[PDB]
RNA sequence: AGACAG
DNA sequence: CTTTAGGCTTTTGGGAACTGTCTACAT
DNA sequence: TTCCCAAAAGCCTAAAG
């Protein structure tokens, strides 16, 4: 049916939190006490490059233990939970100042910044406040001249509060000459649905993890886009943080400066940390990082076998079904699981026969299968045969055999040769997925997928064995039929 | 195996160089004088000193720099720094060097630096990371590539390209090539190109240049433009060079001339500075030429003493190479091994940075308080290995699984592009005329040795090449011959 | 101044410181014024111038650083974007899983340390957490229960497993505890908020890995034992508040301490019970 | 291939301060050995190092003769390199004017050892 | 003999997480740990997610990489491996109804990120 | 972003 | 006659293979 | 670095009050 985008009513989302709402208006800064403050809601610290070992904690580093789960801790007043597991929620709230009407989605000024916001000129700037100097005889354009003079001679007021207010005849008069001259009728609708949905009274800053600062030698590493999002939230600390309270004008100054810093944030964050090669939308959205997953040379076995055989060997074994030996180890024998860790660790670069027993009964306990299933995967994934399942039928007794043993007439199906190229394996934890995966199985790629009724040439023997063939079949080892006959 | 045969295959088997097997970039920076103790890379900077010395505020002596003791060399490196003496555990094979100035007798605060100290088979340990120090292949005065002249200079990089530009002589159309070089980097009505021409315009006068750099006389045959001014030459005293002048003035002329009214102002020189007023940036290029370009263009065959002169060459020699080339850019003789020059480069740049804005801030009377500030600002500690292994190309890390050098250690050559690498660009290689075929590959360098740094032969280095004091590329007669011939063969058509 | 611032540019550083820016410017201016212016012168111349012074111053303041070195702010350039950061975890979560389905367990974790227990004991126990899971858990708890239950079940995973888990542990360890004959200790571990000459040597010949001590006024001092401040950090622990005891009857009445008000009154002699618990798990483990 | 047989060095790196502290791998319990000597044969699980946090308040549970020789593969810090691996040389660099020293007393003989003779060659350097 | 002589293989039963969780690569200190390499291999890039969503339904594919992703669901799966009378052949790995979809993650950012903005994607009525 | 492996 | 709409030509900007290993990094 | 290709700018020419 489609997936389109939706506009967020910020008011609704404020007033669903139900939790701990504190606002980035009271942060009046210039001071240590409230700077700290700020940078523990704000900017999720690495204090140094080390692995952290606060599996659960509060928002502050002071709760590391983990049966303390849901406890309000007294400090922040914020519930414990997983660090792995925190939810991603905005971490501050931003209000409207008290000589401001309102504040203005930050969607609507990104939308209004392709159009408005010019090279020669800023048209929502001198729309919205009154602090934008400019000159007419230096715009250096004719038709940004032209839509200058048209602004100037329609005369708006250049108030916050008026935009805000009169923002039907405004948003009209932008439509109607020559301000946006495209996307008119696609704009148009979409301010006149989402006319309330525009101008939110509350306004969420977004989540701690957002925001990354690592302290190690020679400084503390941040990233370029945060930057316009701090000092967004700054301005509006700026708004509260003043010795001689600021006039209406000045604060609808400040909150339109503070807007257009998120709005330039947005965008900038957008295009950057999404939009990018390496990103979320690209990177880790699509796919990123399996676990139970190993990658190992290519070396197979040329005996009679099953295409859907696999082999596995012993340290790629051992690691890959780490808690497969553990449950078989604390199932048999009165072992617990730190020794049950530390003997499959040990005996992972040295063979025993219980580890090798364990990998025969695991193989024999996945019933009706030829053994464990599992994913084989070999890069660059062009064709269908790139990924395909195998079943896991022995890990090998060598600890020497770093190889994998892939079936002889499955090899076409991928570029794979045994040149010296690792291959990936993604072990299949459940009989559902094993299921789901029999749909790229090798024998979904022998009907060639460009002939109507013809096998596909992957499947065709390899050399060693088609050269055997010929040596047999193709010899004289007969006379000819007239005297055979004869 | 019998070793009279091994003496017999010793005896049929012509010895490689050992100036290229143990390193050249040994050689050419950790070798000692006999007459004085003092490595190449010690006489390199005292070059580089003394070449810098013309620009000192008479009394700022350079008196050259001595070999620090491994107790100052320590003491030096782990210093107070906010009462945390810290110190870099790490072999980071290294050198300390002390340069000493002196003014009016009496001397200076030594101003102590870290050298690389490279070892037999072009090895450094560098923050204990073993890295392998390759020479780099530099044409010795300037290139000639696909459509211009690159020459290099201690400050500025630049190039000299040509486009074609029309004018009515005796009132028919003629075509003449008009020679550019953009030099004003911030520069980055029809849009021209900064001519050669537009430069000796803005310098000198219009009747001045044609009178200095040749002889012919100039109105206001005859010349004029193509789609006022008048221009007339005598009818014997006629050269190309002036030819390409009026070219590019009408070039210069032809699409601006809004801010041409009353023609005599042509003869001036306000109006030609206008039209291109950074008199900062016209003195730098006037004085922007120093003696290692001078000694390098008269090595190629070029008689340069200033800028002037080497425009003058090259709208009127050089200018040979822009159109129809005798030499090759796809060739590699004649080329440099260079090995200082890109080393040095961050030393080389503080240097001349140093002495610029040291020169540019005043010419009145200097302290000692503000000479010392100025050294501990300019010549810092790591001023020339800060940059080796993220600014430098040459310098590339070392993976060889084996005891000998030749194969990936000694044998590898680095392009200037490849050299710098603080590009990090990828040229692709394929829709180049610099990546052809020439036989050159097979004296210097090796074909079928093909890794996919350089596919083609200019990757690596031939073993057995013959290359002379000062890291020139000679040529070797005998094999020269088949040489020749296989050339011809590459451009049969 | 514005211018100056513007102008310048711033740077880042501014822004450082916081603041904003705006305021620055204012302051410055104041411063210047104041311072320057015042112072111067014026016047013168020479011286310057015032212016320048212033311017220068403013520038220076603006620047400042220059002046113044530290305290600085760096824009990092960043195979990708949310991983460019080098900060791990310790612990596989895995790892945390397996910890927490096995300490699900009591039975076999208590045979493991000693074979020789009661089942009626590890009944009691649990029927007893099933109870006293409701209230919190308390540092004296599970740092004893790190103590008895160490060649079955790692320390540091009572600092990752969930509650239930910890519980059943505490289980555990009071039922080693009872059967040992610690029973004043044992009655400490299911509980809700409301050195002599002997001992030293025996302890440190089963401990003889000491730490240090600094050298008071020049003159070196003889090291202290781990251990001993270990016991000392357990009793400040059970004598910090009074409690409650929620646990099996037979073991309050063993305990020798009865009292009509519901509280449990901490005995005078109870760091010597702790001391010889300790004795009991050195001489067990070497 | 056993004509072909690659050899191989390589080099483990352990730090050990007031952050952890060696654990014994390679010695009895009367002698505390916490990575082989020169010449020595690594176990045959190839570990060396294993260094554990420390923590006061855990002595008794984690600082016991038992729980030291013990290695938890979790929570603790090993270098696994080829097991039956001849080590062929150490280095090993001391702050040694720290007054606390944070190895408690015991755990450090082979470390005192080979910082010995190693004091003892760059001193002679140094005199030379 | 040539060099990739193996020694670099990377099997993974569980790997360590990030405080944002996802898997991440193997710093010195930490991949010199482990016997064989621990990494988590990038078997589901974009291709490789193509590959899925076209052969198989896109639920499945989803599956997994919520699984990967979210690490609630891949506590679940190792719970699901040592809770099991047959640790191969296991019925349902992660019970959905216990844990719903949408948990993962990168997904859980990248949609609060967009509700900061004032938008969010959502299904078409 | 440079090299290497496929 | 004056004031904007329409379509063609310039200029600018995002984007340019997958997986794995290793390397670089304070003054 | 250099080639692809779309999207916004900008420009001459033309139609209605
Ligand atoms: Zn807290």
């Amino acid at each position: 049916m489609g997936l389109y985008a939706k506009v967020v009513d910020h008011n609704e989302v404020h007033d669903q939190f139900t939790g701990k709402r504190i606002y980035a208006n009271d942060y009046n800064t210039s001071n240590s006490d409230e700077k700290e403050e700020f940078d523990r809601h704000f900017y999720s610290h690495f204090q140094d490059s080390e692995a952290i070992e606060s599996s659960v904690s509060c928002d502050c580093r002071a709760i590391e233990d983990a049966h303390k789960l849901g406890v309000i801790c007294d400090i922040c007043n914020t519930p414990v939970v997983n660090t792995s597991s925190r939810p991603i929620e905005p971490s501050m709230w931003v209000r409207t100042p008290k000589h401001v009407r309102s504040l203005i989605n930050p969607r609507l000024i990104i939308m209004l910044t392709g159009y408005l916001v010019t090279k020669e000129f800023d048209f929502l700037a001198y729309l919205t406040d009154t602090s934008y100097r400019y000159d007419v005889e230096s715009i250096g354009s004719k038709e940004t001249r032209r839509k200058v003079d048209r602004l100037l001679h329609r005369g708006f007021e250049r108030g916050l509060n008026h935009f805000i207010d009169n923002f039907n005849e405004i948003f009209q008069f932008l439509l109607d000459a020559n301000i946006i001259s495209n996307n008119k009728s696609e704009f148009a609708q979409f301010v006149a649905q989402n006319k309330d949905k525009l101008f939110p009274k509350y306004l969420p800053v977004p989540s701690k993890l957002c925001f990354v600062a690592e302290s190690t030698t020679s400084g503390t590493y941040l990233d370029k886009p945060i930057e316009a999002a701090i000092d967004a939230t700054l301005t509006f600390a700026s708004i509260d943080a003043s010795s001689v309270p600021l006039s209406p004008i000045k604060a609808q100054n400040r909150t339109m400066r503070g807007l257009r810093l998120y709005g330039q944030f947005y965008e900038i964050y957008a295009k950057s940390r999404i939009a990018q090669k390496p990103g979320l939308a690209r990177r880790h959205m699509f796919g990123a990082r399996l676990n139970a997953t190993a990658r190992a040379v290519i070396t197979s076995i040329s005996d009679p076998h099953d295409y859907d055989e696999l082999h596995i060997p012993w340290g790629v074994g051992c690691q890959l079904l780490k808690y497969h030996l553990t449950n078989k180890l604390k199932a048999k024998f009165n072992m617990t699981t730190r020794e049950a860790f530390s003997f499959v660790y040990e005996n992972v670069l040295q063979y025993n026969q219980i580890i090798a027993d364990l990998f025969k009964e695991l193989i024999a306990e996945a019933a009706p299968y030829k053994g464990m299933g599992c994913t084989f995967h070999r890069n660059p994934t062009l064709q269908r045969g790139s990924t395909q399942q195998f079943f896991i039928t022995k890990v090998k007794d060598d600890i020497n055999d770093n190889s994998i043993s892939m079936s002889v007439l499955c090899l076409k199906a991928p570029n794979a040769d045994f040149d010296g190229d690792q291959l990936n394996l993604t072990l299949m934890p459940d009989v559902y997925l094993t299921k789901a995966t029999e749909r790229i199985a090798p024998h979904t790629w022998v009907l060639s997928i460009d002939e109507p009724h013809e096998i596909s040439g992957n499947l065709e023997l390899q050399g060693p064995v088609v050269e055997t063939i010929i040596n047999w079949a193709h010899e004289k080892y007969l006379p000819p039929l007239e005297e055979w006959l004869k | 195996p019998d070793p009279f045969l091994i003496e017999k295959i010793r005896e049929n088997t012509p010895c490689m160089n050992p100036t290229l097997a143990n390193g050249i970039t040994v050689e050419h920076t950790m070798t000692r004088d006999p007459n004085t103790g003092v490595n190449m890379t010690r006489r390199y900077i005292d070059s580089l000193f003394d070449i810098s010395s013309v620009l000192f505020p008479d009394g700022f002596k350079y008196e050259g720099n001595r070999a620090c003791t491994p107790l100052k060399h320590f003491e030096e490196i782990t210093r107070e720094y906010n009462a945390k003496r810290i110190a870099n555990i790490a072999p980071t094979d290294m050198y300390m060097i002390d340069l000493m100035f002196s003014y009016k007798g009496e001397m200076l605060y030594p101003r102590p630096m870290l050298l690389p100290a490279f070892k037999r088979g072009n090895m450094v340990t560098i923050n204990g990371a073993k890295y392998i120090g390759s020479p780099v292949l530099t044409d010795v005065g300037f290139s000639v590539l696909n459509d211009s002249i690159f020459i290099p200079f201690r400050r500025t990089k630049l190039t000299f390209k040509q486009t074609d530009h029309h004018y009515m002589c005796n009132g028919q159309r003629k075509i003449m090539y008009v020679i550019w070089s953009q030099i004003h980097n911030e520069m980055a009505r029809p849009h021209i190109e900064s001519c050669l021409a537009h430069y000796f315009f803005c310098q000198f006068g219009v009747t001045q240049t044609f009178k200095q750099w040749a002889n012919v006389d100039v109105k206001c045959n005859i010349y004029s433009s193509a789609t006022e001014m008048v221009l007339v030459i005598p009818r014997h005293q006629e050269s190309i060079f002036a030819t390409r002048l009026i070219a590019g003035f009408w070039y210069v002329v032809d699409a601006f001339p809004m801010r041409f009214t009353r023609p005599e102002y042509v003869d001036s020189t306000n109006l030609w500075r206008v039209i291109l007023n950074i008199d900062s940036h016209l003195h730098s290029f006037c004085n922007s030429l120093d003696e290692m370009t001078i000694e390098e263009l008269k090595t190629v065959g070029v008689n340069v003493s200033t800028i002037w002169e080497l425009l003058y060459e090259i709208m009127t020699s050089l200018a040979h190479h822009l159109y129809a080339t005798d030499i090759d850019e796809t060739s590699m003789y004649g080329k440099r091994l260079t090995v200082l020059h890109y080393l040095m480069s961050e030393f080389n740049y503080a240097v001349s940075m140093f002495g610029y804005m040291f020169q540019s801030r005043r010419d009145r009377e200097w302290t000692v308080q503000e000479l010392n500030e100025g050294l501990k600002r300019s010549f810092k500690l790591q001023t020339a290995i800060k940059r080796l292994t993220v600014d430098h190309g040459e310098l590339d890390t070392m993976s060889n699984p084996n005891s000998s050098m030749l194969i990936k250690g000694t044998s590898i050559l680095v392009t200037q592009d490849r050299a710098k690498t603080a590009k990090a660009h990828n040229k692709s290689l394929i829709n180049d005329s610099s990546r052809i075929i020439h036989a050159s590959i097979a004296e210097v360098g090796q074909y079928k040795n093909q890794p996919k740094n350089n596919p083609d032969g200019r990757g690596r280095l031939n073993m057995y090449t013959k290359v002379g004091p000062t890291g020139l590329v000679e040529r070797r007669e005998e094999v020269r011959e088949i040489i020749d011939n296989a050339q011809l063969m590459f451009r049969a058509k | 101044v514005k211018f100056c611032v513007e102008d310048e540019a711033p740077t880042l550083a501014n822004l450082y410181r916081g603041m904003s820016s705006a305021e620055v410017p204012d302051i410055l201016q104041a411063k210047v014024m104041v311072r320057r212016l015042t112072i111067l012168p014026l016047n013168d111349a020479t011286s310057h111038s015032i212016v320048s012074n212033m311017f220068r111053y403013v520038k220076s303041n603006l620047n400042p650083a220059e002046r113044s070195t530290a305290d600085r702010v760096n824009d990092k350039r960043p195979t990708s974007f949310i991983e460019s950061h080098k900060t791990k975890q310790r612990v596989t979560p895995g790892d945390i899983v397996a910890y927490n389905l096995d300490a699900l367990d009591v039975v076999k974790l208590v045979h493991k340390i000693d074979d020789t227990v009661p089942v009626e004991l590890i009944q009691e126990c649990l029927d007893c957490v099933a109870v006293t899971a409701t209230k919190d858990i308390y540092p004296h708890q599970i740092l004893l229960a790190q103590w008895v239950m160490h060649k079955a079940f790692p320390a540091r995973a009572f600092s990752h497993i969930n509650k239930n888990a910890v519980n059943h542990l505490l289980a555990a360890a009071q039922s080693l505890m009872w059967h040992w004959g610690f029973q004043q200790v044992a009655v400490f571990m299911q509980v809700e908020l409301y050195i002599q000459i002997k001992y030293k040597d025996v302890m440190d010949e089963l401990y003889p890995h000491q730490r240090q001590q600094r050298a008071i006024n020049g003159v070196p001092v003889a090291p202290v034992n781990i251990a001993g401040i270990a016991v000392q950090s357990a009793h400040a622990s059970i004598r910090s508040s009074n409690w409650i005891y929620h646990g099996p009857d037979r073991l309050f009445k063993e305990a020798e301490q009865v009292t009509q008000n519901k509280v449990l009154v901490v005995p005078a002699t109870i760091k010597s019970v702790i001391t010889e618990l300790v004795i009991h798990l050195g001489k067990l483990n070497q | 291939l056993k004509r072909m047989m690659p050899t191989s060095y390589s080099t483990a790196v352990a730090n050990a301060g007031r952050k952890a502290f060696f654990l014994n791998m390679y010695g009895d319990d009367k002698i505390y050995k916490p990575f082989p000597d020169i010449g020595d044969v690594i176990r045959p699980d190839g570990v060396i190092f294993a260094i554990r946090d420390h923590d006061d308040d855990l002595a008794p549970a984690e600082m016991t003769p038992r729980a030291l020789r013990t290695l938890d593969r979790t929570f603790d810090r090993a270098v696994i390199g080829t097991p039956g691996a001849k080590v062929i040389d150490i280095d090993i660099w001391r702050d040694e004017r720290v007054n606390p020293s944070p190895t408690p007393t015991g755990m450090d003989a082979q470390l005192v050892k080979y910082h010995t003779h190693l004091s003892s060659y760059y001193r002679e350097l140094l005199k030379i | 003999l040539l060099e990739k002589i193996g020694e670099d293989w990377s099997a993974a039963a569980s790997v360590k997480t990030q405080p944002f969780g996802l898997p991440s690569k193997l710093n010195n200190a930490d991949r010199a740990s482990t016997p064989g390499r621990e990494t988590a291999i990038r078997s589901f890039g974009e291709s490789e997610t193509r590959s899925y969503n076209c052969t198989v339904g896109p639920g499945p594919t989803a599956e997994i990489l919520d699984q990967t992703n979210n690490p609630l669901a891949h506590a679940a799966v190792i719970e699901s491996w040592l809770t099991a009378e047959k640790p191969s052949s296991v019925p349902v790995a992660v019970d959905r109804e216990k844990i719903p979809f949408g948990g993962s993650r990168p997904v859980a950012m990248f949609d609060h990120l967009l509700e900061c903005s004032g938008i969010a994607l959502e299904y078409a009525p």
